[PDB]
Parts: C-alpha cells; structure tokens; sequence
C-alpha cells in the first residue's frame, strides 16, 4: 500500500536547505550543497552547485 | 439541506440552468453556483460585470483560484459532514 | 594481475554498470568516498582486478562511460557509489542518435569515438597484465547498437589476442518498447557475431518473469532487474578475484565452452533465489542448488532450454563444499537428462569451485549454458526483420545517411546462415 | 542543454500557444512575473526549464517561442494580459491587414513583408541555443493567413536549416461542420504545400474533442479554451520526456524513425487517457490496463476517424507517473490478443512505449483532475484516407464550377495551382491504398 | 479473488437492489458514504478497492424511468455508487414488452454492454451474474430478455441466475402483464441457468402471519428478499465448515437443462417481541422451513413431487443436528421425494450469523436456514398463466399494442407451445419408472 | 530409511492431514515452529520417516497439498502447526470442480496435475530409500475423487514396485451431504480398485456412532473425528518408527493381509476408547484390549462384522507387555469365534508388538480386518447409483465434459463383478 492521501495533501510542500558536508577528505571540505526534502512521500535529494 | 451540487449523471431540473449561461466549467461547479446563488440574474448588466471577456474574465490571476477553490471545498465538506452515528441512515423514511 | 577494464555505453550499458560497480563495491567493502573499510584480508589481495590505487589511499574503477547524450551520465552521477567514477572517462555527445543505427555508427559515432578510443588505449596500456575486455549494451537502442559494436570492431582490430565479452540485451517482441528494434538488432548482431569472442543474451521478459514467479514480488523494477544482472555478472568473475579449489579464468571458459569459433552465444542463470517468505523455509544444499540451477524456468532468457539439446555447460560454485558431491550431482543430472544433451561429445559439463561465498549467502551458483535452444530468438527477430523489410518500412532514414539496402540484405543473409548452421549441429549424429 | 523552439500562427495558433504556456509555467513553477516565487531564494539547480526557457542571468525567464498574426487584436490582448511581462515585447509579430481566409493573400501578397522579420527573430533565437532538439509549429488550416504563413515559413526553413526536425500540430476542417465556407480550398493548398515540407503532422479535429468533452468531462457547453487546455496537456506530456528524468526516455528525433515508414506518409493521430473530472475520478483505481484500453478505444480519439475502417501500421504509447513496465507489457499483450485491433502483415511489432516518472500537473479552473498515471498514444494507420477523400470531394464540388476562384486569381495566384494540389492528393490516396495491401 | 456481478432492471429491480445493498453494506461494515470506518479481502466479493478509501459495488442499474434513479442518486448513497453505472434512459415501455424489446431497449443495451465489459475487465475470478427484474413490467421484462440473450453469446458458459417475480394467481397491479410475463418466460427458458420464484402474495402471507404487521409495504418484501440473497451468497465471503459455491448449483440442482425454475423458503421469521422467548432450535426451524405455509411461493408442495433441495445453515449449527433433522424430514410421510432420487438434500454450513438492520422487523438470531428446492408442484402457476393468456388470445385483445411496435402477429404462438412443451416435460418427469 | 511421503488433496483430505500431522508432531515433540522439544532419545532416532531436515535445525513434514480451490489451504495455514508445511508444496486451482468428477478428472485436473506431479517426483527422488506412498481422501467430493485417483494411477505407472496406501472416506447413505455422491463414488472406486495396493474405508456415520456410544460426549465434531482418524493412522506406522519385539512394516502387512491381489479393501479400529467420566475404573489389560478390538461397535465402519466371515485380521499393540499373553488371547478369540472365521486358511490372525506406547496412554491397539462383510457398502452404493442412473438424471453434467454413458456402464459392471467375486470366497469350503 502507498498512502495516497498524504501525497495528495502534501505535494506542494518542499523544504530547501543549504548545507555543508563534513568528511575526512580535505579537498571537499569547502564546497556547498543544496538539499531538498519532499514531504509528499519523504524523499531526500541533494544538489551540488559548482561555482 | 441537500448537499449542494449534484452527481454528474443527474436527470432533473437545476433552476436557472438555461437562462443565465454557466458555460465552461465541469458540471458540479455549475450546479453549485446555481444552488447557492452566485450569478447576476436578469437581462441587464451593470458596468462592472460586462467588458470582462473570457481571456479577460478568466484564464488569468494566479493563486486566488487556490483560495476560492479551497474555500468552496471547505464549505461543501463542512456542509456534508452534518451526518453521523452508528444508526445507518433514515432511508426507511427517505426512500 | 590478469585484470580487465569496464567499458559501458548507452543508457542501458551505463545503468547496468551503475549497479554492477555497486555490487562489486559491496563485495569488496569500499566506502562511497573510496576509503576501504572491509573485514577480511582477502578483500585487498586482488583489488587491483577492478580498482586502481590513487594518492591518499583511495581506489578508482577502470570504467569508461560513453554516450551520445549526457543525461544518462549526469543521472548516474546521482546514484549511490556514483562518486567513484573518474570524471575524464565520461564522454558524451551533444546531439543524440535518436535510436538510429546509422547516426550512432556512421556519422556521429565515428567522429565521437576518437576520444573514447584514446582513453581506452591509455587504460589498456596502463594496466600491468591485460586479460581482456567486457562490454555491456542493449540491442534496442540505436546509439548503443551502433557505437558499441563499432568500438568492439576497433578494439578487436588492435588487440586480436585478447578476449572479449559482450553483455547483450536483445529486444524481444513481448517487451517491445520500440518498433525499430529488429532493424538495429539484426544490424548489431551481424557485426557482433564476427568480432565478439563471447556474447551472452539477457531478456527483460525473462527478468520480469523471474521477478514475478521466483521471487514472488508484486512490483518488479529496473533496480531489481539490474541487481539480478549484476549478481550474474559478478558470479562469472568471482573466481578470478578469490581463491578456490579449481580456478578457471575467462580464457579457460572460452576454451571449454566454444567448440566452433562462430558458436559463442550464451544464456545464463543464477542460484539460489527465493522469496523472503521461503528464505527460512528453504534449506541450502547442493541438490537444491543444482535442481534450481538446471530448471528450465530458471534461465535468464525467455528461450525454452528443453526445446533443444545442450552443446555444453559451465558451473561456478561459491562457498566451501565437497567436490565429490558436486561431481556426483552433475553426473546424476547428465545421466537423468541424456535426451537433452548432445551425444557425440561426452562430458560436456565444466565445474569450478571458489571458497569465498557472496556476502549474505553461504552458497551460490552461476550457470552458463551453450545450447541449440537459442535459435528461437534469432528466428523470431529475423521474421520481424523480413516482415518490416519486405515493404521497405522506415528505411528512408537509413538510406538518407550513407548506407543502403544491400547491407540489409547481407545482414539478413548472414543471420539466416548463422541460424541454419547453429541448428545444423542439433540434428548431427555420430 | 537541449532546446525546442515553438512557432504559433493564426489566432487559433496564438490562443493554443498561450494555453500551453500557462501550463508550462505552472509545471515549471514559473510565476507570471518571471520570478520563481519571491519566497524561494535558493534555486540555482535542476536545470530543465531550459527546454522551453533561457536564463536572463538574474531573475526572470523568457519564452523560447514566437507568436505571429496579421490580425493584431489577439496580440494586443496578449500584450495587455497578465502575462505581458513574460514575453519579449518584439517577439509578438503582428501585421496590419488580415488575409481574411484567403490563402493567396497570405502566401503571395502580404505574408512576404512579415516573413522576413519572422525569420530574423528565428535566427535571433537559433544563435542563442546550442542543443536545439527541433521545431514545433501550430497553425489553423481553415484560415488563409495561418495556412499561408505556415506554408511560407516551412518552405523557407526547409532550406534555411535543412535537415532539422519539425512537427506540425494541424487542425483540419471538420468532416461536415465548418465555421467558414471556403476552407476546403486553402486547406487543400496548404496540405499540398506542407506535404513535402513537414517531417510529422498531427491531426487535431474539433468534433472528436467535443465528443470527448461531452462524454468524459460531462461538460454540455464547452468553449474553445477547454480544447486548448487538452491540446496543451497533450503536448506538455509529449515534451515531458525531454525535461523530466525517466527510466525509458524518448527524444523528438525518436519520432519519425518509429512512426513514419515512408517519407511521404507522415500524418499521425493521437488519443489520450484517462479523461475524467474530480467528482468521480477518485472513485476507481484507474488501472494501467484499463487506461490503455480506453486510450485504444476508438471513441476516445481526438480525430474524427475510425481506426476500425483502416489498417494499423505503428503506434507509440507514452506513460507518465508510477507505471510498471511489465504491467505495460501485459497490457500490450492483451491489446495484441484482442481481435478487432490488428497490426499489418509487414509490421509484427508496432509498439513504441516511453515511460516518465513525473505525474501530470493539475491546472486551476480546468476540467481534468490530478492523477498518478496517464497514457497518450500517437498512431499511424491507413484509416487516414477517409478525411482526405471527403475533403477532395468537397473541393471538387467547387472546382467543378469554378466558384470563388477569382478571389485567388486576383491575388497573384495563377489558375492552375489547384491542379497540382488535386493530383497530389490523388497520388497520396493511391499511395495509401498501395501501402495498405498485404504481400 | 472471487467476484460476482449484479444487475437490477426496472422499478422492482432497482428497489430490491437498494434493499440488498443496504444489507450488504451493513454486514460488511462499510459506511453509507463509502469510506471504511477503519479498524481481509472478503469485501472483494461484492466491492472493489479504489486504492485508498472508498469502495465500488459491482452492480449496475438499468431503467427507462429516471424517477427511481434520481431518487437513488439523491439519497444517502449518492457518494457510494459510480455516477455512470446507473443507466437511465428516457421513455418507459409502459408495460409494453414490445417497446422494451424492439424499439427503445436497443439504444441503451449498447451502453449497458459497454459498462458490463468495463466492470468485468476489473474482475479476475468472476463467478457469474445475478439479475433482478420485474417480469410483470414492460421495460424490466424487455431489458431482461435483451441482456440475457446478449450475455449468452458474449460469454456463453458463464452462469446467470435470475430472481424473477412472477404475477400472483389473483392479485396483480397490471392487466396486460400475462402477455409480457409469458413472452419473458419464453425468452428466459433457454437463456437462464437458474430462475427463482418471488411471487408477492406468499411473502404477504408470511409477513402477516409471522412479522405481525397488518400494514406492511414493498420495502419489507425487498428486505426479506435481501436477507435471502445475503444468506445464499454468504458462503463465498465467509468461512464455513461446508462451503457451497455459485458453480455448485447447476452441478447439484438442475437434473435436466429445461427444468431450472426453483422455489425458496426461509426461516426463522419472527419479531424481537417474542424472538428471544424460544430457544430457536435447529429441528423446529427446519420443520418451519419445509412447512408449506412458510413458503415464499404461492405453491402447494403437497400437490407435487420433490426432486432436489439445498439448505444453507448459518450460525452455530452442528452437522449432527443437521443429519438428525434431515432424518426426521425423510421420516415424515407428508413429504415424498421422486423415485429416481434416493438422496436429494444438499447442505451447506456457514459460521456467520445474519446481521440485523436497525429499523427493521427481523430480530437478531444465532441460527438461520434458507432452502432452495426443485419440485414438480410448480406447474400450477404455468397452467394458470396459460389459461389467463388463452382467455385473452381467444379474441385477440390488446394485440394491436404489440403489433404496432415492431413484433409480428404470431410471436405469441411459439411462446404458447413452448409453455405447453415445458408443461408436458414437467408431467413426464413427474411420473415414476 | 524405509520412509514415506505424504500427499493430500481435497477439503476432507486437508482436514485429515491437519490433525494427522499435529498428532505426529505431538508424538515426536515437535513444536509448531519446527523446533524439536522432545524428552526421550528414541523420539529422534527414526524421525526421518516423516520429517526432513532444514537449515537452522528445523524439521519439515514432506506433505504435498493439492486442491482445485485455495480456500481450504488458506484456512489450514492459519491453524495450529500450519507453519511446518513448505509453501512450495501448496498447489491450488482458481476455478473449482463443483463436486463434479468430470471437472476434477478430465478438464481441470489433467492440466493442473503437472506441478504436483513434478513436486511429488522431486520428493520421491530426494529421499534415501523410498518405502511407498500414502494418500488420504474422501469419495464424496468430485475434485478429490478425480484428482486423487488420477494421481494414484500416474504414481503407479512410474513406481510399480513401491507400495500404495489409501484412506478413503465413502459417502454413507445415512449421513448424506451431496446429491451426486453415488456417481463420483462409483467412478472413484472403479479406478481405485485397479491401482491401490491397500485401501482402508472410513465412514462418518460409524465415527459418529462411536462418538455417541463409546465416548458418550454430547456434541461430536469434525475435530474429534479427525483426531480418531489420525490416531488410527499413527497406530499403523508407529511400529516402523519405534523399536518393538516383532517389527512388521507395511510391506509385511501387505504380504500377510492380502490373499488375492484384487482383495485389498480393509476396515480398521482403535483401542482403548473410554469416556472422560470413566477412565479410572477400567483397568488396562490385554483381555480388555482384545474384547474391545473385537467389538462390533468399535469398528470405524457401519458394516456389521458378524454378518460375514473374517478372511484375515491384524493387530498392532503399543506398550510393554508379555507376548505369551497376547498369543494365548489371540488363540482364545479365534477359538471362541470359529463360526466367524474362514476355515480353509488356518491361523489368519497376525500380531505385532511395539514397546513405545502413545503419549498419555500405557497401552494401545490398532486393528485392521479383511472380512467379507464389506460387501454391504458396495451393494448399497451400487443400488443408489443404478436407481439414480436408470432415469439418466444428473447425467448431462458429466456427458458435456468429454465422458459418455459407456464408462458409467463399465464402472457399474466392474463394481458388480468385484462384489460377486468378493462374496464368492465367503461360501467357499474346503
Ligand atoms: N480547436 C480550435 N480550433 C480553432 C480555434 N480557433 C480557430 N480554430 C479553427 O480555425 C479555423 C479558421 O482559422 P482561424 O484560426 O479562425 O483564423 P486564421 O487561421 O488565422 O485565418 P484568418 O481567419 O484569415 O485570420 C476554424 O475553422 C476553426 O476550426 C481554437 O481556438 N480552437
Ligand atoms: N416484490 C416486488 N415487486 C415489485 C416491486 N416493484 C414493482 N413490482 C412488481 O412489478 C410489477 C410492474 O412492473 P414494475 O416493476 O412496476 O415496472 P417495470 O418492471 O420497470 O416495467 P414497466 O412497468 O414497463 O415500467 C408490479 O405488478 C409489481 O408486482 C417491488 O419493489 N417489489
Ligand atoms: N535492466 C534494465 N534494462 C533496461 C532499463 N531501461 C531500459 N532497458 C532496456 O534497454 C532497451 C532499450 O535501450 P535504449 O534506451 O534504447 O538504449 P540507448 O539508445 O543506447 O539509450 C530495452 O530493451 C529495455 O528493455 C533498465 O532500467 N534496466
Ligand atoms: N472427518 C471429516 N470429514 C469431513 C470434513 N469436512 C468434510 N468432510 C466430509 O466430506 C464430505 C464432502 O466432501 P467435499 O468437501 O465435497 O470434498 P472435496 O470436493 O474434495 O472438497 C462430506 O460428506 C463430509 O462428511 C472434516 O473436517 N472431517
Ligand atoms: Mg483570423
């Protein structure tokens, strides 16, 4: 079963965040990412912007 | 109280359905617009309603349609919910 | 030592490699940032087979990704373990072939293949001791069916002594997502039969059928199909990366499975596979493994293996087990199914055992069977080809870009001759 | 990095371009002012809107499409409307005198003085783009200016760019309904012109969509806007594969390699499913098998043509939503098992199916509801010949007694140009019947 | 994985469909608005899941008189039924079987067949078809004949069972109803697998004698019929120690293909004012069920021989009591079975007790019985209807109303000799060897 | 070693197996989770007779469940000890036979039996040393009476040397639940007499009489009947699973109880049977056990054993006891009832002793008797069959699905000949 009511009622709601990674590697300690959360079905996605 | 608006395949009479247009919408909306009176009546037009032609009377705006549609849905459902209880329905006396 | 490189092209090749590398990464215990976090010492002794060492202690696959459109590679960059690929290997076009073999093989593919050939040559020269190449494609797409086979030809022209493996997804009419499937399939097979040292066909109809009846899962997906294909892919090369009682490299398989140089088309199978409901219910034993192995329904192809006779068979077991039981079970099966085995070549079954089982499973089995039952797919593909070719349908695109109908006639004649000579040995008697 | 350029001509063309353009803005999140919202200040990713837009560097997005008309009323309305800040001011090309349903006026008299600026604007687009996938053209054929300008644009573009792909969404006159009286003439002339100049043409007849609306949408008095919304949804679903991630993608160049077997035979017919309004949409599951059955049902057609009266060559179905490939193949198996729908002896496999993950978007004030599964089919079958035959009969009824001919004689067109169109249609009729026979 | 499709045609058909579906929705617990009140595939017997929330009954309504359809779609079940499966035409046949068989029904039967295809494509384990129709009415009779003859060639071997309401010997509303009743019987004789008697006066006597309502209505009739239907169908969707399927009627109860008219009794019928003061024993409820006055068909089982009877027992019944009651029934001399049938009893057992409806008359009982029988005594209704039709056809009364609507003059005849042949078949079967 | 598999079909067979396997699990100390929880060492030595090993140390009953409808199996899966069965052994149809022998034996069963035959062949090949097969079914249902006997014929065609056991429930004329019982009973008996090595008849009327008179319990139930049948079944094969003074396998019983190959129909009984209110006062002794095993009312068949002469008898005792007492009691019983024993074959009583009694009981007895009194059931079945068939009623049902009246005539003639030749030996004298 897929709870269809939740995706009907919460499709337009999307949360966009700005985040920085933390990792052992030092090359990718400064670069930035934009995260997106779609609460229609709890989907988590990451975008990498290149300056 | 009825329900306001009717099932699509409803034969019968829905008052001023032929007099004052209501062209374009689905059918349930027209029935609702007619059952709760939101339209001009009469063979005359005050200045404001006229000169609002299709692409100028509609096919425009933005999220105001969100607001009106949401209010219509809320009012129609709060009108409908006036029925409950573990006694089924009085269709014995409705029939 | 005796390492190989991975080369994938087209959407299907890229997506197949996407989870093949994921399965290999899970087996070898590498993190998505390239940091080793395994538990066993054997996980690092033969890591050079698929991974190159870099400064900082990280590893990179020898994978080369090609396409005439960049969308599929920009998407595989998003999948898990997609940050292991070396960015220079990504080679993409700016136009796309539009499912056209002529576009993907004559004008745009020929011009584009220069850089990818340069990088492939660099990779082949860099490695210590080259064993061969493995190439994965589908015959339902124009850019794949053209560019992949042209690169097969170019690589064969430069490395005649090395071995070549092709992972071919042929279009079957049941899962027909394109109407020009058989033009491209026949044109790709015509070039592939000449150059590919080994080819193994995979059918999406068979994949979905497996998913519904064997695993009994209601919603099969591209991910499940790719996972099954990747497990079957790793089952072949597990023994080259892990120790075993009887090692058998891809060259030994080529020696023992191909009687005649033009008969190198295979269908495979993987065991065990069961639903979550029967995982505790079932028991893992050699008889169960071999009975699920040799079941006609378990084959990775829609072709019925009981409609023909097996020319040869190859088995790769994973896990610690006695060799006597394996030998006696194979002898018992070969005695009980003598009607389905060719008679003029006795003992047409090869056995190989590796002591390292896959992660999460105690015993595993890979079957590769060369049989005459594969003729049905070619017969139906040729029937569709001649039906669509008798009225010259959709040939204006192909004739407007440099190639003519004489090549079509030659391809059809060669494919029909291949089918006839493949079925000739079925009726041969001693 | 991929782009497609849309051209609209005629008032029908402009009001269908506007109709598809609010839908594109809605599904891309574009406000009428061009900012995404004012509220969302991160952005800077998921570049897919470049399929129809181009970034200004900071802020708004501009359309990759052109509006053309010699009747400036519609362009004046558009530049007055709520989207006045969206389109470029100089990209809405408007003339002074309407052709007034005269193909001669639009092809020989007044279209030449405006087609130059049109081609200039086309070049001013083509120089900006780098991965142009192709061109789309929208034109009403029952009108002289639309037909003439479309024919002229196709003729110049076929030599200006050469091999580039063009798709034309034409709306031929009804089998027995007409809003004008001289439309057979200009329709036949335009068909003759575009036959060797368009790569693919698509049927968009009006009574078929009228029947669709009255039967499915339950709207007993629809207007043209609803038909525009349906056509807009069709083309948006068609282009969704180029801007949305899908496990089985299809490109614009993957169209006439799969639906056009001879270069002359390139007329396609489209059906959609499901078409249902909200108050009864949620009542059933809308299974993939039943939506595919409805799509292939003859009465669900957007062209007034009977597929049972003709022989099928090849069909392309495209799904958007959460569809399952093996469910698709099982539906295709049932379609093949069905008897009344038959595929030709020289085409055993005739299915071109594409899959996309993005569900269709619901439009405010529209008729359709929000669904998680949608199918659209584009078909080539021999049933096309009936509309051509009836149009030929109607045109012959007038050319027998030379009615209305002076209105084309006096505007630069010589007398004989009706002939080659007539024999062209006749030759295509024999070509259709020749293709339709088995070996 | 099992499904069945119900068709209701005519005013009587739609009115009995409402009564059956109210009982069905009550017993399955689904709300009148269609949503699950919230809390195992049993609802798949009659309903289909939309995926999330409400359900769809597998039923269709057909009528040419839109009054009843409008009443239904304005009632409390407006949200429950699909808007475009309650097919309503324009002009009623007005008791004229020819109007509904040759002039008007053809233009609506195509839409009905399309709806049947659409609903049947969803079902995968379709057991068969149930049909409800008033034969004493023109549109109901004509549409029933048309649908039966279309389905018989559209599907063939698929089972169809019809709950026909034949006219009473003396009490009737119509006067032209003998004509259309005879014509519809002629039509359905070779097109219906099982036909069930539902004459009105018998249930009238049942209600007066047992329910103790001196002034009941048609809705009480419909509720009793609904209870009978729910009993006969509960075996498919409720677990039982001895289950009986729809396919297990034409494999136990139809000795010869022509003899398929079947008559049913039920028990217990008692109001709550005295329902609890009796233990309601299985033996006495079985005796009441076979009691001739407890019959829902105005027929005398004493006047004829028995061929085959099937009882369903719902509740906490025990097979030892079942067999003990059957032994006593066989022991009684007032009921005799035909010579060539040593055993003719078929028993089914279900654990689910009947559900009581609020505002109804029947009380809550832990045990119930429904018996469906084939016996030779049915021939009297056919004989009297034959006499009723002959008295009119002697002077060709009312004939022009049928001639002018597309039928030829002689189409009454083949129905007449068909009834005659069916009769002589009944007496030929009824004699011993 | 010398182990047997279980196969059940039909609702009645499924219900019988549901209690038989529960009784076996309780005797062997097997929990419903398949985990051994017994106390004695002897409970595990010969558990391979009915249980196979799986990974994790769990045990499985190798029973194959077949039906044309899934309701009975979907209901028994949720019952106690229902998780032991492998899901792979469950095979079900989607249409049903409607109690029709034509549907159960010609149209649906012939097509459906392929999978159950495959799994039965797999199970038979898997076991170390096959002893035979046992089937439980009822003759009152069409699908069972068809599919079970067709499977019997198919299994006999493939394993002519193995032994066959059938537990047949025949529809008695007193307690009748189906109107078409005589037709399918005759059709099933006609095929069963040809192929069954041993058949044991069980009557619901006799079970109910036993429950009403001996146990004196108010409400007999199918659960109690299934428990009695399960105890009777376990009494036969107890000696093969547990040590005893004189072991006697099913083959030895076949040798010692069947004088002529066509006389293999038996009637059985179990002792002791006492009410819950009468357990103390009775003393478990060999004289009590024999006077109860030879009681007419203790028989599980409504046929009167004093209306004929016993051809042979067999008794299996459970519990530790002296053999001299058993022999002298058998001699006394044979001498005191010489009029009811055939005279031309002396010493027609076989006795076997097992040292392991049933759980909860100190001593037990299973009796199997081949006598001429079984003719009455066949006579009444044939009388009902001919009374129903003389008027060709209920016949177009069968004739429209491929059969004809000549098969019915041959079946009736064969039944009459069998009855005549069974009663012929009753009047034979030396
Ligand atoms: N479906 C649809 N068809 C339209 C619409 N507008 C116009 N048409 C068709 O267009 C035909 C006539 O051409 P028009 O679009 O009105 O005008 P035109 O093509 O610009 O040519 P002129 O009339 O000379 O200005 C009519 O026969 C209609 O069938 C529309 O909004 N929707
Ligand atoms: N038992 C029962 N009989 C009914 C009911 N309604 C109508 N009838 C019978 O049907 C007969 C007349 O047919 P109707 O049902 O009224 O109408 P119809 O069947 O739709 O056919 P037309 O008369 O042509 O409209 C009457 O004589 C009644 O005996 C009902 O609700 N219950
Ligand atoms: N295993 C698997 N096969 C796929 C997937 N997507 C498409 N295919 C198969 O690939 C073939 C089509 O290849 P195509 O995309 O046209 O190749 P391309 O033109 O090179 O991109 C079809 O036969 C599909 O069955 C997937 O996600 N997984
Ligand atoms: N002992 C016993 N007999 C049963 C049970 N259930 C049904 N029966 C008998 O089986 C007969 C009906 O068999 P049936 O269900 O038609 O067999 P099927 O057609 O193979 O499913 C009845 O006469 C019952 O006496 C049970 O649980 N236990
Ligand atoms: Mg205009």
């Amino acid at each position: 079963r897929k709870d269809i009511n939740k995706m009907y009622t919460q499709d337009q709601y999307i949360l966009r965040f700005e985040g920085k990674l933390i990792s052992q590697n030092k090359e990718d300690n400064h670069r930035k990412f934009i995260i997106s959360f779609f609460c229609g079905d709890d989907t988590i996605m990451v975008y990498e912007t290149a300056d | 109280n009825q329900a306001k608006s009717h099932i699509p395949g409803y034969a019968g009479y829905i008052p001023g359905i032929r007099s004052e247009n209501m062209y374009g919408k689905t059918y349930g909306k027209i029935t609702y617009m007619s059952v709760t009176n939101q339209h001009h009546k009469g063979p005359d037009l005050p200045p404001d309603l006229r000169y609002t032609s299709t692409v100028k009377g509609e096919f425009t705006d933005q999220k105001g349609v969100k607001k009106q549609e949401l209010l219509r849905q809320a009012v129609i459902e709060e009108a409908k919910i006036t029925s409950s209880g573990y006694g089924s329905s009085p269709l014995r006396t409705k029939y | 030592m005796r390492e190989i490189v991975h080369i994938q092209g087209g959407q299907c090749g890229n997506q197949i490699g996407a989870k093949f590398w994921e399965v290999i990464s899970d087996e070898h215990g590498i993190d998505p940032t390239g940091t080793y976090h395994g538990d066993s010492d054997l996980q690092l002794e033969r890591i050079n087979v698929y991974y190159n060492e870099a400064t900082g202690g990280r590893y990179v696959p020898r994978a080369i990704l090609m396409d005439l459109e960049p969308g599929t590679m920009d998407s595989v960059r998003a999948g898990p373990f997609g940050q292991l690929f070396r960015p220079d290997n990504f080679v993409f076009g700016q136009t796309g072939a539009g499912n056209n073999w002529a576009k993907g093989h004559y004008t745009e593919g020929a011009e584009l293949i220069d850089s990818v050939l340069d990088v492939v040559r660099k990779e082949a020269e860099g490695c210590d001791c080259l064993q061969g190449f493995q190439i994965t494609h589908s015959l339902g797409g124009g850019t794949g069916s053209g560019m992949g086979t042209l690169l097969i030809s170019k690589v064969r022209e430069e490395y005649p002594d090395r071995i070549m493996e092709t992972f071919s997804v042929v279009p079957s009419p049941k899962v027909s997502d394109t109407v020009v499937e058989p033009y491209n399939a026949t044109l790709s097979v015509h070039q592939l039969v000449e150059n590919a040292d080994e080819c193994m066909v995979i059918d999406n109809e068979a994949l979905y059928d497996i998913c519904f009846r064997t695993l009994k899962l209601t919603t099969p997906t591209y991910g499940d199909l790719n996972h099954l294909v990747s497990a079957a892919m790793s089952g072949v090369t597990c023994c080259l990366r892990f120790p075993g009682q009887l090692n058998s490299d891809l060259r030994k398989l080529a020696v023992n499975l191909i009687p005649f140089p033009r008969l190198h088309f295979f269908m495979i199978g993987f065991a065990p596979l069961t639903s979550r409901g029967s995982q505790q219910y079932r028991a893992l034993t050699v008889p169960e493994l071999t009975q699920q192995m040799f079941d006609a329904k378990n084959m990775m192809c829609a072709a019925d293996p009981r409609h023909g006779r097996y020319l040869t068979a190859s088995a790769l077991f994973r896990g610690r087990m006695s060799t006597k039981e394996v030998d006696e079970q194979m002898l018992n099966v070969q005695n009980k199914n003598s009607s389905y085995f060719v008679e003029w070549i006795p003992n047409n079954i090869k056995s190989s055992i590796c002591d390292i089982p896959p992660k999460g499973l105690k015993m595993a089995v890979t079957f590769v069977g060369n049989s005459t039952a594969i003729q049905e797919m070619f017969k139906r593909v040729a029937e569709q080809f001649t039906a669509m070719f008798r009225r010259k349908a959709f040939l204006h695109w192909y004739t407007g870009e440099g190639m003519d109908e004489m090549e079509f006639t030659e391809a059809e004649s060669n494919m029909n001759d291949l089918v006839s000579e493949y079925q000739q040995y079925q009726d041969a008697t001693a | 990095m991929r782009e497609v350029i849309s051209i609209h001509v005629g008032q029908g063309g402009i009001q269908v371009g506007n109709a598809c353009w609010e839908l594109f803005c809605l599904e891309h999140g574009i406000q009428p002012d061009g900012q995404m919202p004012s509220d969302k200040t991160i952005g800077g990713g998921d570049d897919a809107f470049n399929t129809f837009f181009s970034e200004t560097g900071a802020g708004k997005h501009v359309p990759r499409a052109v509006f053309l008309d010699l009747e400036p009323t519609v362009i004046d309305e558009v530049r007055t409307g709520t989207y006045r800040q969206l389109f470029h001011p100089e990209q809405l090309i408007s003339g002074k005198e309407d052709a007034a349903n005269n193909f001669a006026r639009g092809h020989y008299t007044i279209g030449k003085e405006i087609v130059d600026l049109c081609l200039d604007r086309i070049r001013k687009l083509a120089d900006n783009c780098t991965g142009l996938q192709g061109f789309l053209v929208f034109n009403s054929v029952g009108g002289g200016t639309g037909s003439g300008l479309g024919s002229l644009l196709l003729e110049r573009l076929s030599v200006d760019y050469g091999k580039k792909s063009k798709l034309g969404f034409t709306i031929y006159p009804s089998p027995q309904v007409s809003t004008a009286v001289v439309e057979p003439y200009n329709s036949i002339l335009s068909t003759h012109s575009l036959l060797e100049h368009t790569d693919v043409a698509v049927m968009l007849d009006n009574e078929a969509i009228y029947d669709i609306c009255r039967r499915n949408l339950d709207i007993e008095r629809p207007t043209y806007t609803n038909l525009n919304r349906l056509i807009a949804q069709v083309i948006s679903s068609l282009t969704a594969s180029l801007r949305f991630d899908g496990a089985l993608n299809v490109d614009i160049t993957e169209f006439q390699t799969n639906l056009v077997p001879y270069p002359r035979i390139h007329f396609m017919l489209s059906s959609y499913a499901p078409i249902i309004s909200a108050e009864k949409a949620y009542h059933e599951q809308l299974s993939v098998a039943e939506i595919t059955n409805s799509a292939f049902e003859p009465a669900n057609m957007m062209a007034k043509c009977d597929p049972r009266h003709g022989k099928y060559m090849a069909c392309s179905m495209m799904y958007r939503g959460d569809v399952v490939p093996k469910d698709v193949n099982a539906s295709i198996a049932t379609i093949k098992t069905k008897r009344t729908i038959q595929f030709v002896d020289w085409c055993p496999t005739g299915f071109k199916v594409g899959i996309n993950y993005q569900p269709p978007t619901v439009v405010p004030g529209g008729d359709l509801a929000k669904v998680m599964r949608a199918v659209c089919m584009i078909s080539n079958s021999t049933a096309i010949a009936e509309v051509f035959s009836r149009l030929d009969h109607k045109f012959d009824l007038m050319y027998a007694k030379r009615a209305f001919v002076h209105w084309y004689v006096g505007e630069g067109m010589e007398e004989g140009e009706f002939s080659e169109a007539r024999e062209d249609l006749a030759a295509l009729e024999k070509d259709y019947e020749e293709v339709g026979i088995e070996t």
